[PDB]
């Protein structure tokens, strides 16, 4: 079976608004564990595994 | 040209009148290359909300 | 080289507030492209 | 020549404020006595008054019946002759030119120079000259230049400006781009409406009581944004989300809207509506037609 989820974090901005979120890490302190599902862009890596709780997105 | 534009943006921190005048007598493309001055060579400046002025003055474009 | 264009193919990456967009197309969609990292199965 | 945009640069124009107000102290006190610290200055200066459409002043009726005079030569000179000394203490403490503006200011001269004629930094004089540009420009019908000026001001770290009726006017006149001359006033009433002196006359104010001139030209002008269609929901939806209570002008405000809106048993509800907020409107300073007029218009819609 294949599902397809819309990530869309302009879903709260008043059209056209500064933009407040942006896919990727920031230089706070964040849990590390993070990086096992997800890449760099803070999309996750293409083939792994995710069960229910897991990152899909940062 | 290069120089006098300087001169004028002498005349406008010395101390005694006429030359303040003499920034009186300038015109529009004077003023022109006077903003342009300021918004380089006055990021040499001195010295919650915060972001709410960076969206605030991401409201109007600054090109 | 973490992207893929999705109209013309040309393999491209990004970076801190970049373009998304293809240097090439100007096509504004793009396809994530991965990277050699271990996933463990068992062959059941 | 003009009016500058900075808080003025400072030391000796506070220190000569201190002698000033402090001698004011010293010969008011005598005087009163005759007819029987930052908080000092503070006191001292506080009790102190700190056919077209005219917000009319207030006349002269009901006032006093004049005084006889007071002051001769002996008997000034008495009130006089005393502060002048207390005077001597702390004018010793302060500096020579400051000293001389004190005998100046005391003897009754008035200086040749201004604050600004005397005032001594290169960003704040380029940021001078930028907002000066800004509000000729702004004059000069110059939108496109004055968007300039408006976006590279703002960029600025260096001073906040009341100047804001510069703006509420040059952006509106300017229709350029930047969010727009009810965006800045609403901006100024949401950060200046809590708790979160010199340079404040009225036309920029507090939101204790009374902000003016912005405020109610905003809500007219808006009105009239209206007079573009025949949005007014929308304006008197953020004229009733304030709570200023001061106000009165939004309450003709709320029944012109409702005056508009009137133009089946709707449009009764609405006339009732502003035969209600033009009493609710007496309730303050009175904005007032014969306002029969207004019932005269009211029964023009009872037709
Ligand atoms: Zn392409």
């Amino acid at each position: 079976m294949y599902k397809t989820e819309k990530v869309d974090l302009a879903l709260n901005r008043n059209r056209g608004d500064p933009i407040t979120q942006h896919f990727g890490f920031g230089n706070d302190e964040w849990p590390k564990e993070w990086l096992e599902k997800l890449d760099e862009d803070g999309l996750p890596y293409i083939g792994t595994y995710v069960e229910e709780g897991d990152p899909i997105c940062a | 040209t290069s120089e006098s534009i300087g001169r004028n943006i002498v005349k406008v921190v010395y101390p005694d009148k006429p030359t303040s005048s003499d920034y009186f007598q300038w015109s529009e493309e004077e003023t022109l290359e006077f903003l342009k001055w300021m918004e380089k060579q006055f990021l040499p400046t001195q010295t919650d909300q915060k972001i709410a002025r960076r969206k605030l003055y991401k409201i109007f474009p600054l090109d | 080289l973490k992207y893929i264009c999705a109209e013309c193919s040309s393999k491209l990456s990004l970076s801190r507030t970049d373009a998304v967009r293809c240097k090439d197309c100007g096509h504004r969609i793009l396809l994530k492209a991965r990277t050699k990292r271990l996933v463990q199965f068992e062959a059941r | 020549m003009f009016e500058v945009p900075i808080t003025l640069t400072n030391r000796k124009f506070a220190q000569r404020r201190k002698l000033k107000y402090q001698y004011i102290n010293y010969i008011s006190r005598r005087f009163d006595r005759i007819s029987k610290q930052q908080k000092k200055r503070r006191r001292e200066r506080h009790w102190r008054s700190v056919s077209f459409e005219i917000w009319r002043t207030v006349s002269s009726q009901n006032k006093q019946p004049i005084n006889k005079q007071k002051m001769t030569y002996h008997n000034f000179k008495k009130i006089e002759k005393i502060p002048l000394r207390k005077m001597e203490i702390p004018l010793l403490h302060c500096t020579k030119e400051n000293k001389l503006y004190f005998q100046s200011i005391s003897r009754g001269l008035e200086p040749l120079k201004t604050s600004t004629s005397e005032v001594r930094n290169y960003r704040t004089r380029h940021i001078v000259t930028l907002t000066d540009l800004l509000h000729l420009n702004v004059s000069r019908h110059n939108w496109s230049l004055a968007y300039k000026i408006f976006a590279t001001l703002i960029r600025i770290p260096g001073v906040q400006i009341k100047s804001l009726w510069g703006i509420g006017v040059e952006i509106l006149d300017n229709l350029s781009n930047s969010s727009s001359g009810l965006d800045f006033l609403q901006w100024m009433c949401q950060i200046y409406s809590s708790k979160s002196r010199s340079i404040v006359p009225p036309f920029q104010t507090g939101s204790r009581t009374h902000t003016a001139k912005f405020a109610i030209t905003y809500l007219w002008s808006s009105l009239i944004n209206c007079q573009k269609s025949m949005l007014i929901d929308k304006i008197s939806e953020w004229v009733l989300t304030p709570p200023f209570m001061e106000d009165a002008e939004v309450w003709f405000i709320y029944a012109s809207c409702h005056l508009l809106k009137a133009d089946i048993n709707q449009v009764i509800k609405h006339i009732h509506y502003v035969r209600t907020f033009l009493k609710i409107c007496l309730d303050k300073g009175g904005f007032a037609v014969p306002s029969r007029l207004i019932e005269n218009q009211l029964k023009s819609f009872e037709s």
